[PDB]
C-alpha cells in the first residue's frame, strides 16, 4: 500500500489525512475518485446523515497507515446509520441505495478478527 | 468619581462584548442546507455545474470561518484593551 495525502475536498479533515490507491471500486487516482464523490455534496451538505461523509470516504479514499499495512474498512454500524438518514431522502429524490454501498459487505463492529473504523 | 469609572468600565465589557457579535455559523448552515435543497431539485445527483457550485460552497464556507477568525481576533483586542484599562484603577 502506498499512502497518498487526501487531496478530495469532500474527504478532507475527516478523521485521516491519507489514502491508497486504487479504492475498492477501482479509481486509479484521487481525481477520478473525487469526481464520483462530489456527486453525493448535496446529501452531506443536507446533512441527512452525520455519518455519511466519513462513511463515503472511507471507502473512496480509503484509509492508509503506516503500521497498520491493511485496508480498514467502515464498521457496518456507521453505514446502517447512513443509510437510516439518508436513504429515504434519496429515496424522496428517485434515487435508491447505490449497490456499491449494501452494508452487509462491511464487517460488524466488535468483531475480534476483523478490524473496522467506528465513530 | 473613581467609582464612575466602574460605572464606564462595565459600559465598555458590555458593548466590547457586542462587538465580537460572530453568529455567522448558525445562518451560513441554513444557506448551505437551501442550495442544497435546491441542488436535489434541480436534478444534481449540468453535471459539470454541480461540480463547480459545491466548489464555491466550500470557498464561502472558508469565507465564513475566515470572518470568525477575525471576530476572535476583535474579542482578544477587547480583553487587552480591558487588561490596560484596569491598571491604572
Amino acid at each position: 500500500l502506498a499512502c497518498q495525502e487526501i487531496t478530495v475536498p469532500l474527504c478532507k479533515g475527516i478523521g485521516y489525512q491519507y489514502t491508497y490507491m486504487p479504492n475498492q471500486f477501482n479509481h486509479d487516482t484521487q481525481d477520478e475518485a473525487g469526481l464520483e464523490v462530489h456527486q453525493f455534496w448535496p446529501l452531506v451538505e443536507i446533512q441527512c446523515s452525520p455519518d455519511l461523509k466519513f462513511f463515503l470516504c472511507s471507502m473512496y479514499t480509503p484509509i492508509c497507515l503506516e503500521d497498520y499495512k491493511k485496508p480498514l474498512p467502515p464498521c457496518r454500524s456507521v453505514c446502517e446509520r447512513a443509510k437510516a438518514g439518508c436513504a429515504p431522502l434519496m429515496r424522496q429524490y428517485g434515487f435508491a441505495w447505490p449497490d456499491r454501498m449494501r452494508c452487509d459487505r462491511l464487517p460488524e463492529q466488535g468483531n475480534p478478527d476483523t478490524l473496522c473504523m467506528d465513530h | 468619581a473613581r467609582e464612575q469609572l466602574k460605572e464606564g468600565m462595565i459600559k465598555i465589557e458590555e458593548q466590547g462584548k457586542k462587538l465580537s457579535e460572530t453568529r455567522t455559523q448558525e445562518e451560513l448552515q441554513k444557506y448551505v442546507a437551501a442550495v442544497a435543497t435546491f441542488a436535489l431539485q434541480a436534478g444534481f445527483l449540468i453535471g459539470k455545474i454541480s461540480g463547480e457550485v459545491y466548489l464555491k460552497l466550500l470557498d464561502l464556507k472558508k469565507a465564513v470561518r475566515a470572518k470568525e477568525k477575525k471576530g476572535l481576533d476583535i474579542l482578544n483586542m477587547v480583553g487587552e484593551i480591558k487588561g490596560t484599562l484596569e491598571r491604572v484603577y
